[PDB]
RNA sequence: AAGUCUGGGCUAAGUGGUAAAGGAUGUGGCGCCGCGAAGACAGCCAGGAGGUUGGCUUAGAAGCAGCCAUCCUUUAAAGAG
């Protein structure tokens, strides 16, 4: 009860590898642009992270029992949370923000990011690139 | 490895009256003793599908005593397919005949070509010290097409124990 | 009959028995001799008659070519 | 996994009044009673109705989910309405409207001409698409069907009157 | 996969792929495979590139040597 | 209607229903109706 | 179709059903069993048509195991004669059956496999039957 | 002739008040697994994509005529269907 928890230990583990891990609405695209945003926020950093996609319910556990604020953006709705931090992230946060804001109507919108360790927010995290 | 199941004593109770109860007569005996018992049917079985006449089962008795005990003989009703009565032979620390589970460690080459390896014995017959009872007995089975076999008198025997069949038997 | 590159005209009743139509190429007409007295059991029958010619479709339009 | 329990929205401004065995329910497009079990309680709450029921019995659970269901349906039948479209397909046929009255042609010797009951409003936008429309929903799904059946969809061409989104699945011919 | 057939003595594969070998490759002729056709697929790697050779090889019936 | 005393669901879409005291399998395939008798 | 080499003795009195079986009430070679679960006459016929029926299914592959033989030899006198002038002619040969007797065993051949193989066997056969599975109180036996 | 007697329960067929293999979301009651507030089951809004028509075949069979083979990839996930 269950392999949910081979999942809570996966975003755990690649959850301590950070301190300013964003989180991002990714599922309107096809699956060619799917391998868009996967290989330019791979293309953006270090490492292969882009997001990892796992679900709101375990990822607002994970950051519940490792303290790290409880990135409570809004974690309602498709949730990935572009690991910013298992990359190398800072204005690649441009680097995906604008290519979302561009293919298609509202690409890859975001919701929540900690900044080094204190929350980022709303608008103020595609501001936070531009 | 070893199982508990808790059992109780009976004396002038019927069987009938028992079974009826969800209830298992039975007994227990060994060179030493010979008592009247009962165990709950259900209880019996969810144990008994693990054990069989394999491992051993101990039966915590009223009184406060623990004996160790293999099953003997289990009594079918053969019109309904259910346990009527069970022997339970009580282990002391003398030797003690008793089967033993085969585990073929391997992959046949006469199946995965057109085949069906029957095995005419899951387990063993053995003379054996209560203390050294083992769990599985491992088999050696590479190659063995349709149809080869072996004889038991090919079987590894771990320390402490015997076997108690002609090697000439097939397995 | 549409596994030789057919199309079908029509079938009518004969002598009860029954008939049928079709163009086939003669190019995927040889086996048909015995492949009928295969399939109706020696029972079945057939004529074979000309009618015209046509551009065969480019994969043995440019297979052909060979 | 329930409908019985379901709060039923009540728009302002539809008013539902209770009595034994009977809702009536009246908005802007009209009135209708509905029969309700004696043994289902109807609750009437702000801007909402309830319905419950007495037990866990299978009867009382059936009753329950019909009962909110057959009031949820009045609520919405005074308000927005019902209607359903009739769409017409095949060469010769069309659709027209004579008075209240609606004339069908479609390939009989006659033509077929259907008055509508009383609650039921017919329009043809076009000639191959008829508009049935009413408060009383089962009403509004009987006539439908009934034009329906007039001329129902072959099986082996596009051809008879058919519901809108019904799907067209056809057989070969010869 | 057009390049796997000039490269272990084939034309076609081997029929009953599995226990049927008629050609083989390396595990560096199956990374040289993985050279060509790699700006064409997806992982950008080499150790993932050529698996994918891997499991076309007995998508015919060549074995790779290893 | 194939009408027997062994009604089946015939396939996946098969659905079997109860009405008015009888049996009745009912389905996408009008192939597969059948009534019990 | 099975029936004896040769008897001692041509036919036999038709004796009675009484009884659960003698024996024969667990399964003893493959995993999966058929228990009759009324009395009956099986029939050579009956018993080779549930046969058949199983190799079908598994086509030609899996085990098989037929654990009663009819050597019981089934009598008829020739249509419309009367009685007496003595015991009909042999007519064939049967197994008599109490229930509790497993009377096919299959092994070697996935579960959903010896489900409707021995289901299937079922229905050709004169009499209730239930599968069965090897359990713990078989090789206790 | 004598209880429209008392208590618990079931049945909705007039079963009771004519029968079998067998069939069945009839009903009520047990038992045992599986999943589930780390959000299941039911609906519904996504995605279900690459190497690739997989190879051999056939006139063309490109996930789906048919023999075979059934690996890996980016993946939350996606069958050489
Ligand atoms: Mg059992
Ligand atoms: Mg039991
Ligand atoms: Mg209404
Ligand atoms: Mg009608
Ligand atoms: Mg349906
Ligand atoms: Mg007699
Ligand atoms: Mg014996
Ligand atoms: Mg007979
Ligand atoms: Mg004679
Ligand atoms: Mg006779
Ligand atoms: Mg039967
Ligand atoms: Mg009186
Ligand atoms: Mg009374
Ligand atoms: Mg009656
Ligand atoms: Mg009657
Ligand atoms: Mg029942
Ligand atoms: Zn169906």
């Amino acid at each position: 009860k269950r392999n949910v928890e081979l999942l809570a230990t996966l975003k755990e583990n690649l959850e301590r590898a950070q301190g300013s891990f964003f989180l991002v609405n990714y599922q309107g695209l096809p699956a060619k642009e799917t391998h868009a945003l996967r290989q330019a926020l791979k293309q953006n950093g270090a490492r292969l992270f882009v997001a990892k996609n796992t679900l709101i319910r375990l990822a607002l556990k994970e950051l519940g029992l490792p303290e790290l604020d409880g990135l409570q953006g809004p974690s309602a709705v498709v949730f990935y949370e572009d690991p910013v931090a298992a990359a190398k992230t800072l204005v690649q946060f441009a680097k995906s923000n604008p290519k979302g804001i561009p293919q298609v109507k509202s690409g890859l919108l975001q919701g929540q990011i900690l900044t080094a360790k204190d929350v980022e927010a709303l608008a103020e995290l595609p501001t936070m690139d531009e | 490895m070893e199982y508990r199941l808790k059992a109780y004593y009976r004396e002038g109770e019927k069987p009938s009256a028992l079974r009826r109860a969800g209830k298992l007569p039975g007994v227990m005996y060994n060179r030493h003793l010979n008592r009247k018992v009962y165990v709950d049917l259900v209880e019996f079985d969810k144990v008994f599908r693990q054990a069989s006449i394999h491992h051993v089962i101990v039966l915590e008795l009223p009184d406060g005593q623990s004996l160790p005990t293999l099953v003997r003989q289990v009594n079918l009703d053969k019109r309904r397919r259910r346990p009527e009565h069970v022997d339970f032979f009580v282990l002391s620390d003398e030797p003690v005949e008793m089967y033993v589970p085969l585990r073929f460690v391997g992959t046949p080459a006469g199946v995965r070509a057109g085949g069906v390896l029957q095995e005419i014995h899951r387990d063993i017959l053995v003379k054996v010290s209560p203390r050294n009872i083992p769990e599985f007995i491992e088999v050696d089975v590479s190659g063995l097409e349709i149809g080869d076999s072996l004889h038991a008198s090919d079987l590894k025997l771990p320390p402490g124990v015997e076997l108690a069949v002609s090697p000439e038997e097939t397995i | 009959l549409n596994a030789r590159r057919g199309q079908i005209l029509g079938m009518e009743p004969r002598g009860n028995a029954q008939v049928i139509r079709a163009f086939v190429p003669l190019a995927e007409m040889f086996g048909y001799a015995t492949d009928l007295r295969s399939k109706t059991q020696g029972r079945g029958s057939f004529v074979m008659f000309f009618d015209h010619y046509q551009e065969v479709p480019k994969q043995v339009q440019e297979k052909l070519i060979k | 996994s329930r409908i019985g329990r379901l709060p039923i929205p009540v728009p302002k401004g539809v008013s539902v009044e209770v009595a034994p065995g009977r809702v009536k329910v009246k908005g802007p497009k009209g009135e209708l009673e509905v029969p309700v079990s004696p043994e289902m309680r109807v609750v009437v709450e702000e801007g909402v109705v309830r319905v419950e029921r007495p037990s866990d019995e299978r009867r009382h659970k059936s009753l329950h989910g019909l009962t909110r269901t057959l009031i949820a349906n009045a609520v919405k039948g005074v308000s927005e309405g019902y209607s359903k479209e009739l769409l017409i397909k095949g060469i010769g046929y069309r659709a027209r409207l004579v008075g209240r009255a609606l004339e069908l042609t479609v390939g009989f010797s006659h033509p077929v001409v259907v008055e509508p009951p009383e609650g039921i409003t017919f329009e043809v936008p076009e000639p191959t698409r008829v508009r049935v429309s009413g408060i009383d929903k089962q009403k509004v799904g009987q006539v439908a069907a009934n034009i329906r059946a007039i001329r129902k969809p072959s099986a082996y061409h596009e051809k008879g009157i058919y519901y809108a989104g019904e799907p067209v699945r056809l057989k070969p011919g010869k | 996969s057009y390049l796997i057939r000039k490269a272990a003595g084939l034309e076609k594969g081997a029929h009953k792929p599995g226990r049927e070998k008629v050609g083989r490759i390396t595990w560096e002729q199956v990374l040289e495979i993985a050279k060509q056709k790699m700006p064409d697929l997806n992982t950008t790697d080499l150790e993932a590139a050529a698996r994918m050779i891997a499991g076309s090889a007995r998508s015919m019936g060549v074995e790779v040597v290893g | 209607m194939k009408v027997r005393a062994s009604v089946k669901r015939i396939c996946d879409k098969c659905k079997v229903i109860r009405r008015h005291g009888r049996v009745y399998v009912i389905c996408e395939n009008p192939k597969h109706k059948q009534r019990q008798g | 179709m099975l029936m004896p080499r040769r008897m001692k003795y041509r036919k036999q009195q038709r004796g009675r059903l009484k009884g659960a079986t003698k024996g024969g009430d667990y399964v003893a070679f493959g995993d999966y069993g058929l228990v009759a679960l009324e009395p009956a006459w099986i029939t050579a016929q009956q018993i080779e048509a549930a046969r058949v029926a199983m190799v079908r299914h598994f086509r030609r592959g899996g085990k098989i195991f037929i654990r009663i033989f009819p050597d019981k030899p089934y009598t008829k006198k020739p249509l419309e004669v009367r009685m007496g002038k003595g015991k009909g002619n042999v007519e064939g040969y049967v197994a008599v059956v109490k229930p509790g007797r497993v009377m096919f065993e299959v092994a070697g051949v996935t579960e959903e496999q010896a489900m409707e193989a021995l289901r299937i066997a079922g229905h050709k056969l004169p009499i209730k039957t239930k599968i069965v599975r090897r359990d713990a109180y078989d090789e206790a036996q």
